[PDB]
RNA sequence: UUUGCUACAUCGAUGUCGGCUCUUCCCACCCUGGAGGUGCAGCUGCCUCCAAGGGUAGGGCUGCCCGCCCGUUAAAGGGGAG
RNA sequence: AGGCAGCUCGCGGGGUAGAGUGACAGAUCGGGGGCUCCAGGCGCCUGGGGCUUCCGGUCUAACUCCGAACCCACGAGCGCCGAAGAAGGGGGGAGUGGGUCACUCGGCGUAAGGUUGGGUGGCAAAAGGGGAACAACCCAGACCUGGGUUAAGGCCCCAAAGUCCCGGCUAAGUGCCAACGAAAAGGCGUCUCCAGCCUUAGACAGCGGGAAGGUGGGCCCAGCAGCAGCCAUCCUCUAAGGAGUGCGUAACAGCUCACCCGCCGAGGCUGGAGGCCCUAAAGAUUGGUCGGGGCUCAAGCCGGGCGCCGAGACCCAGGAGG
RNA sequence: AGGGUGUGGCUCGAAAGAAGUGAACCCUUCCGAAGGAAAGGGGCGCAAGCCCUUAGUACGAGGAAGGGCGAUCGGGGUCACG
């Protein structure tokens, strides 16, 4: 089968400022701005309407269909960040030795784990905050990838406790998205 | 963009390189033309998307529009002789 | 011996018994299983798609497997009937003095080079013959057809399963 | 435009069922010999058959108001 | 049922199977592109469908006959005391025809029966124009019937 | 990489077992490196996937090859080159 | 002064492929009825055996009640050769009695570039043009020199001629292989045709709730309070629910199995087959592969089309010899 | 790798080969076998392209006549490139 026409619309709100040139689509917010290329989305129309976006193609197979639909669902989600930020929590679960964490400039650095004397440490993405509560990790920021690649590389650091050992539960573990700031 | 009333130039052919307008689209591949008063006469029939060049110029048809309505949209625009204004 | 021997055509129908003496008696001795004349509704067949042979040993393995699965399902003289329409006629020989005579400088190499019989098989000579079918009622129509696919399994032959 | 409908049977070791998905299809050009063209490279193309194996039978204008399938109506 | 068949050689004599070589002997056509015409009955044609594979025959009509009587040259013409006298002319009709035809005494009344070894010049424009093979069933080879007047007309 | 089957090449000759010496290659992974599962608490095991960069030794018995055995080792892998 | 390597018509011969088995001989799987004996149970029932009868199913190199395509004998006709090149008769000189491969129909064999038969064709004893190179495959039979048109095969560069045209597919460098190099199995990866079943009297998926009550009925159990050893099966009901799944639990409990509400507002679900591709798919005589470069809406694959190049083949001019 | 051919460079050329009774090379006209266009004009096809006319015209192996210049060609040795 091939879808004929199919054709899709995303309101822009008030407050936010929609930039788009040689397929750089650009959104400037209270929150912040957010900058996004799309130039391998071939086959697609992106047209910059006074007060919506619009995008359109023609004869889609299986594979140009979907691509269609991540596309409004990136735009989605770049609209959403600049008015709202997004905020995921990370978790420090210890059994026996208490971990302790902290920030410096663009690495989060873990230390005494199950009880090794080696350090971890985590990139932080450019345009990202991270704050230590207590038992619980907070990374900030507009831009949803760049928050969640964030989170999971001090996710992906503290897994080393997953090797030649029975896991019993210790690590740093996503928690959960999405508070209104 | 290639829709209803655009005006395109021929590629391939034996009229290669002459005014168009676009009338009707068939399928995927393949759009309904014709040349109201060419002074050779583009012929109304079927063309290849790949086989036609569209110019920034356009006139107000319906679609699937007569060889008749057509030479009444391009004279309302002026375009009987400012099709050469590129 | 591998399969890929004796799956091909070799020769004419080697069947006379009152020619050919000494052949070992077959791996199949029970043909039709279950309960027929009962009250059935759906009649499925396993089709051929090829010519070839069918070793005995497969024809036996391939009815044990299906007959275990079936009456796994429910019970044995319930609703079901299995039957396997084949037999065995053709004789299949091997010149097995290669292992024996080929080395007493005997009748060694190829001479005297006619086979001794090793078993029997099922010529198939014709594109699209029933090899197996079961009968079963509607709410067995399931069970039948994944026990015809685990059959088709342990078989030379590219199959398929009709309903009816 | 002449949305046409043609039928017919096309083989692949004694395959035939006169219905809608394995048979037939639908297809919207000018004139008949378009649209033979294009069941032939589209058949042909798709599934591996030589057009010994394409047997056309009905090949008639249908009304575009009356198509059971949405996919063609859609590019009118 | 037309009453008159013209029959062309489109493939050499080498490595041709026994039966076949011998028909073609008795159908005059010993190489490749050579012409002939016959009348058309049972006799012949069960010959033709013998050695179908190395020929291609179909039905003559005025221009395809006019023109293979056209084309004799000094060694093609009929058996004037053999010689193949290119005809080119009735004046080679004007003494020859008084011996076993009757009524051709003008080229415009050479219409009846029969002929020797037409040699021909392979097809212009590609024997492969619309074909790739004349080895093919019907491809290249065999009865095409009316068709046979455009292929004279090429070579 | 065995053992057979065939008799194509060499019969006015291509020196026919084993060992030593020296070089290189394959991967179907024995150890060293990475990842996972487990009837994985830890130590030790068992199994699957990537990977041929480095290693894979000393002796008793037999002409051997294979094999059995002794004391160790991270392991003391298995094959080709007429 | 006739001859037959070919065909047609006429008139005859034959038991092969197939097909059958209640038409003979052998084999071979099930059911119903009738008769008998034996054993078991309380005259009956059940099992085994033998005979008969009826119904269906599987086979044959050494079976046949049948039976093609096809091959062959004779007569006539056609076609070709023949008084220039001559049926029957006579005479002189040989060589040969190791064959081999391709296509096709077989016997033996697990097979083989094996071995042994029937038919056709090359090589032997055959050049030249294609297949990278190649006795044997495809084109084709070379007296010498020049001109032309084609066959097999090819047209991005090596290298003469297409960076040719239309509809589609593949993302692996798969592939770029007539003879020459990959199976069973798995993939809704993507592309296509058939079935069947639900859809604006609001489907599928999802989301909140009702998500259930006598009763957690129960037999057995301290208790399994669906789901530990067998199992039924009733309405306070209507825009709502079954006496009811997998987890589990000593037992619970609870999530989930199943039916309605509320939302939502366009199509959805399950089988069958096909194309390409992926995994299956692992070696070294030493060092990378379609011949190489390299190629990605192709210079690959599928269904079609158009034009050219290209032999000593065929046509033409001149020359030579028998 | 080696000979045969095509195009060039340098060399030897008295005789036995042609040649002042004209070598070699340039111009023009004419005939012309098999074969055989294109540009232009008109029509058809989505397209590559095709059909009618141009036209069997231009051309085309060979062959025949005239004009100019005028002394080397054939042949031998060797080298480069296809």
């Amino acid at each position: 089968l091939k879808a004929a026409y199919i054709r899709e619309e995303i309101q822009i709100p008030d407050k936010v400022k929609v930039s788009l040139e040689n397929n750089v689509l650009k959104v400037k917010g209270p929150k912040g701005e957010v900058i996004k290329d799309f130039s391998y989305a071939k086959g697609i129309r992106i047209q910059l309407n006074e007060g919506k976006i619009i995008l359109e193609t023609t004869f889609a197979d299986r594979r140009k269909k979907a691509l269609l639909y991540s596309i409004i669902a990136h735009i989605k989600n770049m609209i959403t960040g600049t008015i709202n930020g997004y905020r995921y929590y990370l978790k420090v679960i210890s059994t026996h030795f208490p971990i302790s964490v902290k920030v410096s400039g663009d690495e989060v650095q873990v230390s005494n784990l199950i009880g090794e004397k080696n350090i971890r440490r985590a990139k932080i993405l450019p345009g990202v905050k991270v704050t230590v509560k207590g038992e619980d990790i907070v990374v900030e920021g507009s831009d949803i990838y760049n928050v969640a690649q964030t989170a999971a590389n001090i996710e992906s650091s503290t897994k080393i406790v997953g090797y030649d050992r029975r896991i019993f539960s210790d690590g740093i573990y996503i928690y959960k998205k999405e508070v209104i700031g | 963009a290639i829709e209803i009333g655009r005006i395109c130039v021929k590629t391939r052919g034996r009229e290669a390189g002459k005014k168009c307008v676009i009338v009707d689209i068939i399928d995927s591949n393949f759009v309904l033309v014709t040349g109201p008063k060419e002074i050779n006469g583009v012929k109304r029939r079927r063309v290849n998307i790949l086989h036609i060049e569209p110019t920034d110029k356009k006139v107000e048809i319906n679609k699937g529009a007569t060889d008749q309505e057509v030479k009444q949209a391009i004279e309302q625009s002026g375009l009987t002789d400012f099709i050469k204004e590129a | 011996r591998p399969g890929r021997c004796y799956r091909k055509f070799s020769g004419p129908a080697y069947t006379r018994r009152e020619y050919i003496p000494g052949i070992p008696m077959p791996k199949i001795t029970k043909f039709v299983m279950g309960n027929v004349n009962g009250d059935y509704d759906y009649e499925l067949r396993l089709i051929t798609t090829e010519k070839g042979q069918i070793r005995h040993n497969a024809l036996e393995a391939a009815r044990v497997i299906a007959l275990k699965y079936l009456s796994k399902k429910l019970a044995s003289e319930q609703n079901f009937a299995l039957v396997v329409t084949k037999y065995p006629h053709h004789v299949i020989r091997e010149n097995k003095m290669m292992a024996f005579a080929g080395a007493d400088r005997l009748q060694d190499g190829m001479r005297l080079s006619f086979g001794k019989p090793i078993g029997t098989a099922a010529r198939l000579e014709k594109l699209g013959e029933l090899v197996m079918y079961v009968r079963v009622k509607k709410e067995h129509l399931e069970a039948a057809k994944e026990a015809l696919k685990i059959a088709s399994s342990k078989l030379p032959i590219r199959t398929k399963i009709e309903i009816s | 435009v002449k949305i046409f409908m043609v039928r017919g049977t096309a083989i692949f070791s004694a395959s035939r069922f006169p219905t809608s998905q394995k048979f037939t299809k639908y297809v919207r050009a000018l004139n008949e010999k378009q649209a033979i063209e294009y069941i032939y490279s589209q058949l042909g193309g798709k599934n591996k058959i030589k057009r010994y194996n394409i047997h056309i039978q009905e090949i008639k204008e249908v009304k575009e108001d009356e198509i059971t399938d949405k996919t063609i109506r859609d590019l009118a | 049922m037309n009453e008159l068949i013209g029959v062309i050689r489109i493939r050499g004599w080498a490595a041709t199977p026994w039966y076949i070589q011998d028909t073609l002997s008795m159908l005059r056509l010993k190489n490749a592109f050579n012409a002939m015409i016959y009348p058309k009955d049972s006799s012949i044609q069960g010959m033709l469908n013998l050695v179908s594979s190395y020929v291609t025959w179909g039905e003559l009509n005025d221009e395809g006959l006019r023109l293979l009587v056209s084309k004799l040259e000094i060694s093609r013409g009929k058996k004037v005391n053999e010689e193949y006298v290119k005809d080119k002319l009735n004046v080679d009709f004007q003494s020859f025809v008084e011996s076993i035809k009757d009524g051709k005494l003008r080229l415009n009344k050479l219409d009846e029966i029969f002929s020797l070894p037409i040699r021909l010049h392979p097809p212009k424009g590609g024997f492969k124009g619309k074909v790739s093979r004349p080895f093919r069933a019907g491809g290249e080879f065999g009865y095409r019937g009316d068709k046979i007047n455009e292929l004279i007309r090429r070579m």
